[PDB]
């Protein structure tokens, strides 16, 4: 396996580069290719051999090789470059890949988390089960913490929360669920989804009266 | 244009055989090599094997005892079978079109002009004993008084599902659930809503 830095950071417009370290039997012997992978999507080849660009790949992307290390450079970082990057070549009898680098775009301003907390439905309670859905949208950075309350008391019973995601606006999103029974939702008077974000709580609450 | 489509069961039980087919179009397998690679969740890429335009099959020696790859130019298909699977074989499986009939190295690398010029979309195959479950979907509204819609595709298996949609969560029930900011589509369950 070729070694790549786990992450590289830069702000918009900066020059950033990503290295790929191997040996004389791979990077030292063969050309080196690079693949771009946007989170959730597939793969795209952006550089091959030395610094060749497939059609459609802008000239901001370039590559070079020095000894047993290959370097992928973005001369001016843009927002659509936030993705993972993998180097690729061959060894004696196998294909080898780099361990991958997440390219992080830093220097962004903060945004408040939009929380539309929803109660379950009449079909769910007729099948005696309650699914509280706490959706969180548009915040930077992505390190929010959600604490559920039942009339003002901590809850860790049946709490699953997707970690910080990334849609398409250079921000982060997350969803949290409360998979409790029918009586458990009808018992208490009010449940709340308390979301923390850099020292800011945006609590929402619907009570079973409606 | 050029297109590569991965097909096969996306949920296989451990110890069974995982089989996939890549059907290609827009180009002839007599002209270009085709590679299979996979990416386990949150991990890097792993090479499975290559199938050159001359019928030569190159394997990852770490997987050769379980791996078989076949190439049918007449049907424009390159297939893979992987037996004796375990959850370590859960991955997104990609086929890929090489720019040449046979590259100097493996997985379409090596010499000048040799690169993957078209990637498949990938097919996530989950290795698990769970049963294929079509999701129970409901609407999500907040009609409880305010001074001011989402979907509830819950309890399905396996991933993925297609619909601001959120990534799914793995509840303790062993099933997946997600929501969106309604048309949901679970290809493994064959159901549409």
């Amino acid at each position: 396996v070729l070694t790549q830095p786990p992450s590289v950071s830069g702000s918009l417009g900066q020059r950033v580069s990503i290295t790929c370290s191997g040996s004389s039997s791979n990077i030292g012997r063969w050309g080196v290719n690079w693949y771009q992978q946007v989170p959730g999507s597939g793969l795209r080849t952006i550089i091959y051999y030395e610094s060749s660009r497939p059609s459609g790949v802008p000239d901001r992307f370039s590559g070079s090789k020095s000894g047993n290390t290959a370097t992928l450079t973005i001369s001016s970082l843009q927002a659509e470059d936030e993705a993972d990057y993998f180097c690729a070549t061959g060894d004696y009898n196998i294909a080898v890949f780099g361990s991958g680098t997440t390219l992080i775009v830093m220097g962004q301003p903060k945004s408040p988390p939009s929380v539309t907390l929803f109660p379950p439905s009449t079909e769910e309670l007729n099948g005696n089960k309650a699914t509280l859905v706490c959706l969180i949208s548009d915040f930077y950075p992505g390190s929010v913490t959600v604490v559920w309350k039942a009339d003002g008391s901590t809850i860790t019973r049946n709490v699953e929360t997707t970690r910080a995601s990334k849609q398409s606006n250079s921000k982060y999103a997350a969803s949290s669920y409360l998979s409790l029974t029918s009586s458990d939702w009808k018992s208490k008077g009010s449940y709340s989804c308390e979301v923390t974000h850099e020292g800011s709580t945006v609590t929402k609450t619907v009570k079973p009266s409606e | 244009q050029v297109q590569l489509q991965e097909s096969g069961p996306s949920l296989v039980k451990p110890s069974q055989t995982l089989s996939l087919t890549c059907t290609v179009s827009g180009f002839s397998l007599s002209s270009y090599s085709v590679s299979w690679v996979r990416q386990a969740p949150g991990k890097t890429l792993e090479w499975l094997g290559d199938a050159s335009n001359g019928g030569i099959i190159y394997y990852n020696p770490a997987l050769k005892s379980r791996l078989g790859i076949t190439r049918d130019n007449s049907k424009s298909q390159v297939s893979l079978s992987l037996n004796t699977i375990t959850p370590e074989d859960t991955a997104t499986y990609y086929c890929a079109k090489c720019s040449v009939g046979d590259s100097g190295s493996y997985a379409c690398t090596g010499r000048k002009g040799e690169y993957v010029d078209a990637w498949g979309q990938g097919l996530l195959v989950t290795v698990s004993s769970a049963s294929t479950t079509a999701p129970k979907v409901y609407p999500l509204s907040s009609c409880c008084g305010d001074k001011s819609l989402g979907c509830l595709v819950s309890s399905y298996m396996p991933e993925p599902v297609t619909v601001h949609t959120f990534p799914a969560v793995l509840q303790s029930s062993g099933l997946y659930s997600l929501s969106s900011m309604c048309n949901v589509a679970h290809p493994a369950s064959s159901t549409k809503v």
